[PDB]
């Protein structure tokens, strides 16, 4: 209907920039720094390895059949020969891991020659780590006191070389292999070696690392099935031996040929051929089983720190499964939790059950016949199913490590880097989860993919990870990675939210990185960013990236200057979105650093000027941004402000004023950097400057995902309002009930100089002469705030008004100086932020705020009335009042948008359209005393008649302004002296105030409906000043006070 | 930036 006039769904000042309770966050505080726990640089490498074998051949110790070693019969060749063949076999099979690394082997030892091996070992990999392979089978079983047996050279005896000694010749970067029975005994003696203490974990110093085949108590298999060489037939060839595993334990084994198995066509490399496929699997399979598993920190050390390490421990957790079943529980050092049976081998048995048939008809004919797995589809479909039902800090995906393999293959990169860019999107801890399983090279390593499939991805992904950790900078640069971006600025690939992001990731890339602002300044990413300048988004962070492009590095301001950014960032210092504007001034400030002119004088002047227009800006925002950009110039030019300072106390004039504007700015953020900028100056060595934080706060914007309650409370009020409108108009309203339902003592000393009615809830809003705010309930006749609008010494109230009535009311308090400050929260006992402070009038101000098109009106003794948009935060329109007197009073009507009344010190009245070319409508006198509108308002109603025009004269005229100047109606309310007008919202109704104590209340025909009078609490005969007079906006309360401290409500029974 | 290999 109609009464869609009476309420307004424009919302305002309820922006990010205007942020609450646990985050100060909106502007004037610095950005969140973070600390990084993914950081180990030191990619350490096995340089070389120790593999020693003591099995004397056809001679059982007595601790006493299967006897393969390295895949070869040893009984096929001859002792002698046998163990060459297995010497090299096993290095072989080691040597596929890690085969950058010296191998050295040593068959069938003295103490002396596993001395020497040792020694030199570590005299050859100096700080890089060496692996120590033992295989005892041959000889006695290891010790309760640590001991490993070798031989004499003879091979009559068992010699018993202790674990100490072993340790002592090897050092710190070392690891160890125990394929031996009863191997936890060398175990338990390492952990014996040295002083406890040293760590905070279960028991661990050095860097000492352990992996044995069996328990204390246990031997190892006997039974065909398996070979001798069991644990490191796992760790080092575990392809094979998983699947020959397979054949005798699961299908039952007589079915599938177990011979194709050594058989299997293709690399370990390809992953496109079957042997290749399934050792990627595995990979897979086994790293994910690890991670799941593990803590952060130790998979890390073993999973993602040494290739060999990784192998060795991947191919561990194989070896936990296959020595499980016969009867051996294998244990590393890092000890590690329980691997077998983990809800992922299913998979891995799975895959390799798809495997092993086709493997019978491959052979038939290389016929390259060969489907992938659906494994990796399968799996990248189980991270979907996460990332909806479950999609929390509900424990991680499990498919994590396996979308990263993907990244390898260009078979499912798209979907894999969709759905990681899926993932890391739902927030910063899914970075920290992406970034720990190893994502970034490999995201690193394709901005080098040209395929522009991809790229639209690897922006959204690249601007996540960058979003929270900026630090990565050094590698993306490093890279060339930084060109990627760039070309994706200049990109035909449409949508300017993604170039928003790629100018994001810029700005990151550059920030205070003179290798970055460099490596893009030859990429020219200044002409790409300005080529744009001719969406808000993409034109807040070009601004931000050529700010932080041009930051304290003066080649890249020179190459600025003769591309005449000036020329092309300027007019955004208009644009509506303070974002822009803030971001524009941040850009502007950071090309800065007699009677001369270069080329940068002119340019430096230009700016400054420019800059200086924005000061008096409706945002603290960019008055914050103009404050710091101000400092930048200060610090560079005291010796000439300076002497501005001392004739006030070319363009250096202009700075001062602007300073001690900003040293009194409403916002007192904006307030204290004034301050500072005055103090580098020297009224009362870069370090001292204060910090532009518009980069810091956007930046926020990235690290963030890119309701129904809302609109629940907003239609309770709705309804309500409605009821109520309909409720005041139709009631016949009867005589006033002189019974008060409160006397409110204040305790404001010189008393109440204005009150505000709340439309919704039981509470009143005073305020002092010094502008106290209390925040009284009638209903419970409490306390609910209390106040002190700014700490400035020249104090004065002007306005309170309600911004936003129909969800979450926000108080204005004008100030007589023409300050306006919005405060949240008003109503709670302690918690109340200021908003947004600008100051309107650029005296008396008189203020008025429009909720129907977000303006706000203000004047006061000016020749102007001062447009406002609080959406835009900008001094929309300077209209000259043409009356060459004092705006007295000042009304918006809530009906009609943009449409003002105002009345006048010498008793005149004027509207203006305040949307028109020619803004004064009509300009009449009504009334004829020449006293000043100590009041005026619109009639309640649809239409531009006014009750207005309470004089201090005493005469109260009505006026419509459609069909004539004269009034409409008379009333005399007092003789003299009249100090306050309340006209109702809705109701027709209205009261008038006199400072000869009296309050009067009329019908809007004009019906004296009642008489009330304040009287005085000691005989200061001083109620001169019954200054506030307002009414309920939906119901027929009247609040009223005075010259004295008291605030008293009544009603009409 | 290693441990698995990428085809390139």
């Amino acid at each position: 209907a109609t009464s869609m006039a009476y309420l307004p769904q424009t919302i305002v000042l309820c922006e990010l920039r205007h942020d609450a309770s646990e985050a100060s966050a909106p502007l004037g505080t610095s950005e969140i720094v973070l600390v990084p726990k993914w950081r180990l640089k030191e990619r350490m490498k096995t340089g070389c390895v120790a593999l020693v074998l003591c099995l004397n051949i056809t001679v059982d110790p007595p601790d006493v059949c299967a006897r393969i070693e390295a895949w070869i019969d040893p009984f096929s060749m001859a002792p002698p020969k046998a163990l060459e063949t297995i010497g090299k076999n096993l290095s072989t099979q080691y040597e596929r891991w890690q085969p950058r690394a010296r191998y050295k082997v040593q068959l069938d030892p003295t103490v002396d020659e596993v001395r020497k091996l040792c020694l030199t070992c570590r005299k050859y990999a100096k700080t890089e780590r060496v692996l120590f392979h033992y295989n005892g089978h041959g000889v006695p079983k290891p010790t309760a006191n640590g001991e490993i047996w070798v031989f004499n050279k003879s091979y009559t005896q068992y010699i018993p070389l202790p674990i100490s000694e072993l340790d002592s010749w090897l050092k710190t970067p070392s690891i160890y292999v125990f394929d031996c029975s009863a191997a936890r005994m060398i175990l338990n003696a390492f952990a014996e070696l040295h002083d406890w203490g040293s760590s905070g974990s279960s028991g661990s110093s050095r860097d000492c690392i352990l992996l044995a085949a069996c328990d204390v108590h246990e031997t190892l298999p006997q039974s065909v099935e398996f070979p001798a060489d069991v644990f490191t037939s796992c760790l080092t060839t575990p392809i094979k031996m998983a699947l020959k595993w397979f054949c005798r334990r699961s299908l039952l084994k007589e079915i599938i040929d177990e011979s194709l198995i050594d058989r299997i066509p293709g690399r370990q490399n390809d992953r496109k051929t079957l042997l290749g496929e399934l050792n990627w699997i595995f990979t897979a399979v086994t790293d994910t089983i690890a991670w799941n598993v593990l803590p952060h920190e130790l998979f890390q050390r073993l999973f993602r720190q040494d290739l060999l390490v990784a192998s060795l421990f991947r191919n561990f957790l194989l070896a936990e499964r296959i020595m499980r079943s016969a009867n051996c529980n294998p244990i590393s050092h890092p000890m590690l939790p329980p691997t077998h049976q983990h809800h992922m081998w299913d998979a891995w048995d799975m895959a390799a059950e798809i495997c092993l048939s086709q493997l019978p008809q491959l052979v038939l004919d290389p016929s390259t016949e060969f489907q992938p797995s659906p494994f990796f589809t399968e799996q990248l479909t189980a991270f979907e199913v996460w990332l909806d039902h479950g999609s929390e800090h509900k424990k991680p995906p499990e498919q994590l490590p396996i979308v990263l393999q993907v990244l390898l293959s260009q078979c499912h990169r798209f979907r894999a880097l969709v759905l990681l860019g899926r993932f890391l999107d739902m927030g910063s801890w899914a970075v920290d989860l992406a970034l720990s399983v190893g994502i970034f090279p490999y995201v690193l390593k394709l901005l080098q993919t040209t395929t522009n499939e991809l790229r639209q991805i690897l922006v959204f992904i690249w601007t996540k990870i960058l979003a929270l950790d900026k630090s990565c900078q050094i590698d993306l640069v490093k890279d060339g990675g930084h060109t990627y971006f760039i070309r994706f600025l200049d990109s035909s690939g449409a949508f300017p939210e993604q170039r928003a992001m790629a100018a994001f990731v810029l700005a990151v890339i550059v920030d205070g990185h003179r290798r970055g602002q460099e490596a893009c300044l030859e990429a020219n990413l200044i002409g790409v960013c300005l080529g744009h300048l001719e969406e808000p988004l993409f034109l807040q962070w070009l601004c931000l990236c050529l700010g932080k492009l041009w930051e304290d590095f003066m080649e890249a301001q020179i190459m600025g200057r003769e591309a005449n950014a000036f020329e092309k960032l300027a007019p955004l210092l208009s644009e509506p979105q303070p974002e822009v504007r803030a971001a524009a001034v941040f850009a502007l400030g950071t090309l800065l650093d007699e009677f001369d002119d270069d080329e940068k004088i002119r340019a430096e002047d230009a700016i400054i000027k420019s800059l200086l227009d924005v000061v008096s800006d409706g945002s603290p925002l960019v008055r914050a941004e103009v404050a710091v950009a101000l400092a930048r110039f200060a610090f560079g030019h005291k010796q000439h402000l300076k002497l501005a300072a001392a004739s006030y106390w070319a363009v250096y004039s202009q700075c001062v004023r602007a300073m001690f504007a900003l040293a009194k700015d409403p916002s007192p953020r904006i307030a204290s950097l004034g301050r500072r900028v005055l103090s580098i100056i020297g009224i009362e060595e870069r370090s001292l400057l204060p910090l532009s934080t518009i980069y810091g706060w956007s930046c926020g914007h990235f690290s963030k995902p890119l309701s129904q309650e809302i609109a629940a409370k907003r239609e309770e009020k709705e309804k309500f309002a409605l009821e109520h409108i309909a409720k005041c108009q139709h009631s016949s309203i009867s005589k006033l009930n002189n019974n008060p339902i409160a006397n409110w003592d204040t305790r404001f000393e010189t008393g109440t100089k204005t009150a505000l009615l709340h439309p919704f809830s039981p509470i009143v809003v005073a305020a002092d002469e010094n502008e106290r705010i209390r925040v009284w309930n009638y209903e419970e006749a409490t306390l609910l705030n209390g106040f002190d609008n700014h700490d400035f010494p020249d104090k004065g109230i002007s306005k309170l008004c309600l911004i936003n009535e129909l969800d979450d009311s926000l108080l204005l308090v004008a100030s007589c100086d023409g300050s306006v400050r919005i405060w949240k929260n008003y109503a709670t006992k302690g918690k109340q932020k200021l908003v947004t402070g600008f100051s309107s009038i650029q005296l008396n101000a008189v203020v008025d705020w429009q909720q129907q098109s977000g303006y706000l009106y203000a004047s006061g003794e000016t020749s102007t009335v001062t447009l406002w948009d609080l959406e835009k935060e900008q001094l929309v329109r300077s209209v000259p009042s043409e009356s060459e007197c004092g705006v007295t009073a000042l009304s918006a009507s809530q009906v009609h948008g943009g449409q003002l009344a105002a009345g006048f010190a010498d008793g005149s009245l004027r509207l203006y359209d305040v949307r028109s070319p020619e803004p004064l409508v009509c300009a009449t006198r009504p009334h004829q005393k020449v006293e000043r509108v100590v009041g005026l308002s619109f009639q309640p109603g649809l239409d531009p008649a006014k009750v207005v025009s309470a004089s201090q004269a005493g005469d109260i005229q009505f006026l419509d302004l459609r069909t004539t100047r004269d009034t409409y109606l008379t009333i005399d309310a007092h003789r003299g002296s009249l100090t306050a007008l309340a006209v109702h919202r809705h109701a027709p109704i209205i009261a008038s105030g006199s400072a000869k104590q009296l309050i009067k209340v009329f019908s809007l025909q004009g019906e004296q409906l009642g008489i009330i009078r304040y009287y005085p609490s000691f005989m200061a005969q001083k109620i001169g000043s019954v200054s506030c007079l307002t009414f309920h906006p939906y119901q027929v309360l009247l609040a009223a006070g005075a010259a004295d401290s008291f605030v008293s409500i009544y009603t009409h029974d | 930036g290693g441990l698995f290999v990428m085809d390139e």
